[PDB]
């Protein structure tokens, strides 16, 4: 399934030499996360952007997650 | 009917995720990195994603 | 031939009575039924759970590049 | 085991073909021939190692049964004589040629049941049955026999009657055209006795060249391809370019007077004439079936001149099983043998419900 | 070559099992695989 998953995100992002590069790679808290994506929206500044990741990331707990914030972190 | 609340509320989550990409930055590579998230390793996914865009340029 | 071939496999597998046996359930199943990536995913299974024996499964692979009977491996593994 | 064994009949143009389904070769095999004085009737063997004392019929001369009251015989002689069973009590899978009149089909059912009570019968075409024996479903078959020769396209198991062709053009002619061009060289080569003579010279020492012309050009400068053959009475003659030249007849039917087109553009027509999603199928997966495709060489003969006839682009493989001489036969015993196929027989209890007609139905 | 193929088959898991099989293939890989499994299930 996360093979499938990891092949069929190499073709959306695109052959098989970078999914086998992928798949090596693949072989090879929250809160603190929130600070550090405030922290980097800081630097960016911007404030107001801010105060609506803070009301967004309520959202997503009302309706694993540490994860998910931190790719989007990485991407920047 | 349980189901159906149940595909409502993954639209729902879906959709504040991606608000909370356009603030730090399309929809269904987002789609294809949280379920790879949730199964399991952040810091290794991004690596080969940034990886794969300098490819694609 | 052919059938010559597919009699060799069924004795391997398995007196007289008992290798027509098998050819005709041999025959039956085959009724019944009428790459490198698939590899690749085998390799990441494999490094997940070992990293140096999917090394060398995927240098192996390399050297070959008989497709059909890779997949044909794959498929019985 | 519960059931009795099934029987296999091949019926050919020239030889007939009789074993029990199961079995890896036929128990059987005997001239389709009946013959009657110039013991009142005398069948296979026998009505040759007599017919000097006999008027000889063909019954089944081109691979379609022409006369009913002859066939008759031949089968008769098959299950009490050769097989020496009763056909009341084994089911009968039979051989049909390709494009074979729906009437015939029918003919040939009512016969089983009716003349020979069999309890249960079916009908399959020769080249599908030759296919199966390969291992396949689908692929084309270009079957040679002894009165005709034919190029049939297979798709899942159907054969495609739209794009079967038909030479008239087979290993009797190819017979006839040795003992003309021996008797050409210096011999003579003219007589029924000495048409058996020069068929087995056929049959052991002939081949295809891969090219002709290159092939005659040796054979006129050396001695090379030169091979002894010694008669009963013990002379020894020399074959040469009349190894090759032989066989080379089924490529360029000209060599015999026919306009037509050899056995790779017969093929090649049959392709090009099959819906074009099926056609690479075709191309690779050509088999080949029937005792005139037995020269050695022919496969490769058959793999250069299908390429130069298709696309540079597409993939041409010939099958040459060692065994296609009876692949017939032996895709019959396959086939009656396979469980999913018990369901398909036509039972005495479906005839008597249906008639003859049935078989239309039942042997799609 | 063939002992290359029998050392990539030995890490998915016989020698002239895997031959015959080379050479059927040489002469549809899935329905192969099949009778395969279906053998092994008869000899148990
Ligand atoms: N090894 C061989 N080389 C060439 N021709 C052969 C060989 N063996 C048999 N034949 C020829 O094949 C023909 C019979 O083949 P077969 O497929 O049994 O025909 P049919 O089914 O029409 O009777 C005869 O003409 C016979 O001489």
């Amino acid at each position: 399934s996360p093979n499938v998953l990891l092949q069929n995100l190499c073709c959306r992002i695109l052959v098989a030499q970078q999914f086998q590069y992928a798949v090596r790679v693949i072989g090879s808290d929250e809160f603190l996360v929130a600070e550090k994506i405030k922290k980097e929206l800081i630097r960016q500044r911007r404030e107001a952007d801010a105060a609506l990741f803070s009301e967004l990331h309520r959202k997503l707990h009302s309706q694993n997650k540490w994860s998910i914030l931190y790719l989007l972190l990485s991407l920047s | 009917a349980a189901a159906a609340a149940n595909l409502n509320a993954v639209r729902e989550t879906m959709d504040v995720l991606l608000e909370i990409s356009r603030i730090l930055n399309d929809m269904e590579t987002l789609s294809i990195c949280v379920r790879l998230c949730e199964q399991g390793n952040p810091e290794a996914l991004s690596s080969v994603i940034k990886e794969l865009r300098k490819a694609t340029e | 031939s052919i059938t010559q071939l597919f009699d060799d496999l069924c004795e391997a597998l398995l007196r007289k009575r008992a290798k027509r046996s098998l050819k005709k359930v041999a025959y039956n199943a085959l009724f019944t039924n009428l790459a490198r990536n698939k590899i690749l995913m085998l390799s990441f299974d494999l490094r997940v759970g070992l990293g140096p024996k999917a090394d060398r499964l995927e240098e192996l692979v390399e050297e070959l590049e008989v497709g059909s009977v890779l997949d044909l491996l794959v498929q019985l593994a | 085991d519960e059931e009795v064994a099934a029987l296999v009949v091949d019926n050919g143009s020239g030889m007939c073909k009789a074993g029990f389904a199961g079995d890896d070769a036929p128990r059987a095999v005997f001239p389709s021939i009946v013959g009657r004085p110039r013991k009142d009737s005398y069948v296979g063997d026998e009505a040759q190692s007599k017919r000097g004392i006999l008027t000889l019929k063909y019954p089944i001369e081109h691979g379609i049964v022409t006369n009913w009251d002859d066939m008759e015989k031949i089968w008769h002689h098959t299950f009490y004589n050769e097989l020496r069973v009763a056909p009341e009590e084994h089911p009968v899978l039979l051989t049909e040629a390709p494009l074979n009149p729906k009437a015939n089909r029918e003919k040939m059912t009512q016969i089983m049941f009716e003349t020979f009570n069999t309890p249960a019968m079916y009908v399959a075409i020769q080249a599908v049955l030759s296919l199966y024996a390969s291992g396949r479903t689908t692929g084309i078959v270009l079957d040679s026999g002894d009165g005709v020769s034919h190029t049939v396209p297979i798709y899942e198991g159907y054969a495609l009657p739209h794009a079967i062709l038909r030479l008239d053009l087979a290993g009797r002619d190819l017979t006839d055209y040795l003992m003309k061009i021996l008797t050409e060289r210096g011999y003579s080569f003219t007589t029924t006795e000495e048409r058996e003579i020069v068929r087995d010279i056929k049959e052991k020492l002939c081949y295809v060249a891969l090219d002709f012309e290159q092939e005659m050009a040796t054979a006129a400068s050396s001695s090379s391809l030169e091979k002894s053959y010694e008669l009963k009475d013990g002379q020894v003659i020399t074959i040469g370019n009349e190894r090759f030249r032989c066989p080379e007849a089924l490529f360029q039917p000209s060599f015999l007077g026919m306009e037509a087109c050899g056995i790779h553009e017969t093929t090649y027509n049959s392709i090009m004439k099959c819906d074009v999603d099926i056609r690479k199928d075709l191309y690779a997966n050509t088999v080949l079936s029937g005792g005139t495709t037995m020269y050695p060489g022919i496969a490769d003969r058959m793999q250069k001149e299908i390429t130069a006839l298709a696309p540079s682009t597409m993939k041409i493989k010939i099958i040459a099983p060692p065994e296609r001489k009876y692949s017939v036969w032996i895709g019959g015993s396959i086939l009656a043998s396979l469980s999913t196929f018990q369901q398909m027989w036509i039972s005495k209890q479906e005839y008597d419900e249906s008639g003859p007609s049935i078989v239309h139905r039942k042997c799609f």
